[PDB]
C-alpha cells in the first residue's frame, strides 16, 4: 500500500509538470512566431527601399 | 563597380536571407502542425 501510493503521487507530480511545460512551450512559440513576424515586417519595408535604391 | 558588387551582394544576401525565412515560415507551420496534433491526441488521452 505504501508503494502503491508514492507511486500515485508521483504520476500526479509528473503530469501536472508535463501540463505546465506544454504550455509553457507553446506560449514561447507565440513569442518566437511575433518576433519573426516583426523581423519580416521590417526586412520588407528595407526590401522596398531596396526595389527604391535599384533606381537610385 | 565597387556599388555594383556591393549591390549585387546586397540583393544576393537578401535572396538568401530570403530563402530562410521561407524555410523557416515552413517551419512555423510544421510547427503549428505539431501543436495541433500533439493537441488532438492529448485531448484524446485525457478523454479516455
Amino acid at each position: 500500500s505504501d508503494k502503491l501510493k508514492e507511486a500515485e503521487t508521483r504520476a500526479e507530480f509528473a503530469e501536472r509538470s508535463v501540463t505546465k511545460l506544454e504550455k509553457s512551450i507553446d506560449d514561447l512559440e507565440d513569442e518566437l512566431y511575433a518576433q519573426k513576424l516583426k523581423y519580416k515586417a521590417i526586412s520588407e519595408e528595407l526590401d522596398h527601399a531596396l526595389n527604391d535604391m535599384t533606381s537610385i | 563597380k565597387d556599388l555594383n558588387e556591393l549591390q549585387a551582394l546586397i540583393e544576393a544576401h537578401f535572396e538568401n536571407r530570403k530563402k530562410e525565412e521561407e524555410e523557416l515560415v515552413s517551419l512555423k507551420d510544421r510547427i503549428e502542425r505539431r501543436r495541433a496534433e500533439r493537441a488532438e491526441q492529448q485531448r484524446i488521452r485525457n478523454e479516455r
